[PDB]
């Protein structure tokens, strides 16, 4: 419903830089990006807590991020290799509640 | 006063930060707030002025709260055709005036505008020389529309051009030790800034911004700027 | 609080059966249970889709799960073991967004 | 008089992934009843709906059934009958259009006429329950009721319930078993029988396990016979 | 002497691959990969217990490595990448001993 | 009477393993032993032999002990002049020796041996087997194993097989594969099917030996006559 | 057994003042206390490098700490807290080889 | 005879950051001690070894002590002495060089006094009273006893900051009450000497550094000395 991923599929080459976009529509202060594996769950890759903050998640080596506007938080693979293919999401929230959005298929070969 | 140089402990050492160096960066890289002549329309607490300035790149802010170092610099500037330039956050940043638009908030950074100019289209330009391991690797120079401007506009198109050219802050860490940046105003009165972010964990934006609240203007045309560098091993 | 948390802080004895109470106000569908280890976000134990469903997440061994009521859904440990001392969040369910409640830490001496 | 299973005719428990719970709910002390009711309502063709009121916990204050076809649903819509079934709540929806969330149960046949049904006095029919495990037969049981013509499902979910508490039958996260089948034989020689696991694979879907119950089937309570079969394999 | 890893000190690139090694003399069956992290002290990357087996540890992501030998054992990065820079750490084990080497410094541009 | 082909409920998933691998790979991937014109040179249990072959790549061992599956069947070979081919683990690898300049080094496998004599080929040429390569149901692909040896071990031609796909289609990789499932069908001339499990059982743990032992039959196939086919499936979209 | 700890398993209430002892066969100069902790490696509270000495660890806070011999040396909780609670690693030590004691289960009500 | 310390020759207890235990524990009921003993053996030429064994707990049999030379210590190698210094351990180095790899050994400085005629009659023992300051205000004093008469400044030096550690909190295992402190020796003969209570700056306390100031093996008349104790709080 409340917080679209763009693009929504996407493979890429080994060794390029992907950028996964994140837009939500609450202006909530905080976001986060999590990767789903198998066996995994989402592990948390990097969050935020408003424009301009970005801070590191339990997975978080790899990937840069950016957060410019409040609606808008990006995750980026400084270069993109095999094993950062998986399935990603992104949630905003207010305290309690959570609110996440419908994952990017990444496969990089 | 003159403030001495920092000799090796009074300076914040990067490999003692553990949080993302991207944060520090993101107050410099191509970032910043300027509008020139404008008068303020409203104030929040007794130390603070707030503008309509918005957003030339993106859209976010159409208000801004620049916070002086008490009521009397408050006072001066209250009803003043002004030139704000300085270095904006909205992490934790909250004022109150409603009389969905955007907020953001800074310090410091104002100028009186009427006299400060240059009489065409022309500009100003500040030399800084720079300095890794006590050697002088690269100097390079910096520009603006003022003369008697803010140690802040100056400070932030410095570390603009270093972030770009010599890495000075990446997102992860950065591939120097120590940092500070020198001011020479030319009378001898010589302060410095901190450059690397307090050691740690997380890094307060809106704390480490606060130094430039002062307000400290500096003269355009005669000032010098030092970055002292270094860099440690492996 | 469209969640609430039964006990606050348990502490137990290594072999003793232990149950945690989850309440949540919406007549929700989906529940779930996790564990908080820091390291770890939060794993996912059992979760639901109804009352009476019950299903295992990626890390269920040593805990059972029960949804007696569209509000009621609690965790339970069968044996308790010191390895499952850790801190527990249950959520409420409704589509994309998730409503976690405040937890419970859990002690088994 | 469909005839006795083979073991690839029998689902394997061991072939089961997901959560034996889910099949235990169902059987565990569990069980919808009423006692002299008329149909008030109705969703679909093949369905009548009662207000029956949750027994044990708060759960819902009434009750869809869902027959074989619409002219069974017809049937009882008007007669004065009684209830009992195993009940599910994963995915029962009932638009009746009158919201305020009321709670509301689904559940399979299990349908019976109230007048004459009940054995006059005391007295509750019992019914015998025969066990083979590997081949031989460790334990019988009885289990008992009240109406001379009983659903299947009715001494189905007695049988199980008790087996679950005697043999854990199903537990949690499996079953002691590989598979388990529940045979009842008419005394007009009839027999039927129904799959006492859950399909293979990593789910199990209630609502559609339950639909065995869809036939409303009955059988008399006197003279009725059942068997429940239960192999094993490993410790 | 008793763990010699190699080299001490090298440069590797963004994306590129790069392979540290551990030798030993003690002839002992395991062999341990840690990562050095200011914040969390030394960390497990992978571990083995003999010739051909590799374990993962706690900070496994972004690595693997292979057991050639008795004496040797070796990491490997599947694509340097600035966030993997730090001092990395072999060791060897019988028992509740412990025997390291001397460190290796990656720096990754 | 040749072998029920697996049903997919039937063959290890490879999801379902939470471990390492590599462990898995490290078997197939360029490992073999092998020794032509040998013999037992002790024992150490009823059902195995030792023969000191030496390591001819890493200088890892001087002899191995391979166990067979039963005493008959060592009684056999016991004093046969022999060949070798297997692949061999270290970890939980066991044996009383001679332990020659409590040294050496010292490496374990289970079956490979077929006798010497005759069991060549006159010529000069070896011969070539072919493997016929289906992802899902599709022949993807099929290409050629190539041995000395008449009467060989299923073990060494399933070695070559999988020693190539790991390198051409990466069927074992460090992490996980890109096959949630697959299996290896031998068909016989004489009609007779046999397939092996290709993933590891579900875990995070891997056992080299449990998963070895499977060539302990030391089944022969026919290298001239012999037909193979390997059975894998991606899961995904 | 030449590094051996005590108690092996202890049980304190907050505000508490509790000592885990250790004694060391071997000899050595240098011995050091960590604990056990999820999403981190061991981490060092306070070493020693001889009788009289001690050092702080990364983590010395809220503990003391004493070398009264060649083979004692002892953790210290002053006031006891919930945080507190972990498992302890005794650690005597010569040049690169490091020879842990077994552990020390606390919890702190 | 020394002047008397400023503020600014002081070392500060909020300089240092290191573990002040490391100090408390030179001086918490912690010493050497032995009447009426000949040295043994020598190390290198400055020094002297004695065979005393630890009274507490069971630490050391050989004693090396370090003088400032060679002639101070051929001044006593043959002399039957008594000894009383604060011992230490980490890095403590004399070569025994017969094997007795295995005897257990500590190190000091100074802490000698002949012992023939440097006693007085029965176990009479002698007071020494000590003066404390807070903030330039006097607030309580204390003796302490000795048993010779010729005594080293060291001896009470160790009993006088051995009891403002168990009444005052002189120092803690993390830091101290206090900023900074000296205790000042005053003799009837006019002399005036004063040493620095508090460690060096920094993070580091090396405890043979700071006990070599007992090297010089100074010695007061106990009958007629005079101790202050100069206290600084936060």
């Amino acid at each position: 419903a409340a917080v679209t991923q763009s693009p929504r599929n996407k493979v890429a080459v080994t060794g390029e830089k992907v950028t996964l976009s994140c837009q939500q529509t609450n202006n909530h202060n905080n976001m986060y990006w999590y990767r789903q594996d198998t066996g995994h769950g989402l592990r948390l890759i990097h969050y935020s807590y408003g424009a301009g903050s970005t801070e590191k998640g339990d997975i978080p080596d790899g990937y840069k991020a950016s957060r410019p506007s409040q609606e808008q938080f990006s995750l980026i693979l400084e270069s993109a290799t095999p094993s950062q293919t998986s399935v990603y999401f992104c949630a905003s929230g207010g305290g309690g509640t959570l609110y996440f959005g419908a994952g990017t298929r990444l496969s990089v070969l | 006063e003159s403030q001495p140089d920092p000799m090796p402990d009074d300076l914040h050492k990067s490999s003692e930060f553990t949080g993302t160096m991207g944060n520090m960066k993101y107050l410099y890289d191509d970032h910043y707030v300027s509008a020139t002549k404008v008068k303020s329309v409203d104030k929040f607490l007794a130390h603070d002025l707030i503008y309509n300035i918005s957003d030339k790149k993106l859209k976010n802010y159409d208000k801004v709260k620049t916070e002086l170092l008490n009521e009397d610099l408050a006072k001066k500037y209250k009803d003043e055709v002004v030139d704000v330039y300085g270095s904006n956050y909205y992490v934790n940043c909250y004022f109150s005036s409603k009389d969905t638009g955007g907020k953001t908030c800074m310090y410091g950074g104002i100028t009186k505008h009427e006299g400060n100019h240059f009489d065409n289209g022309n500009l100003q330009n500040v030399l800084v020389r720079v300095y890794e391991n006590k050697r002088n690797t690269i100097s390079f120079e910096v520009q603006t529309d003022k003369k008697s401007v803010t140690a802040q506009e100056l400070d932030i198109k410095a570390r603009n051009f270093l972030i770009n050219k010599k890495n000075l802050y990446e997102f992860n860490s950065s591939p120097y030790e120590t940092g500070y940046i020198k001011f020479i105003e030319n009378n001898g009165n010589t302060f410095w800034y901190d450059m690397m972010p307090a050691p740690g964990d997380k890094f307060d934006q809106s704390k480490y911004l606060m130094m430039y609240n002062d307000n400290k203007t500096v003269d355009s045309k005669s000032v010098k700027i030092e970055v002292h560098l270094t860099t440690k091993n492996g």
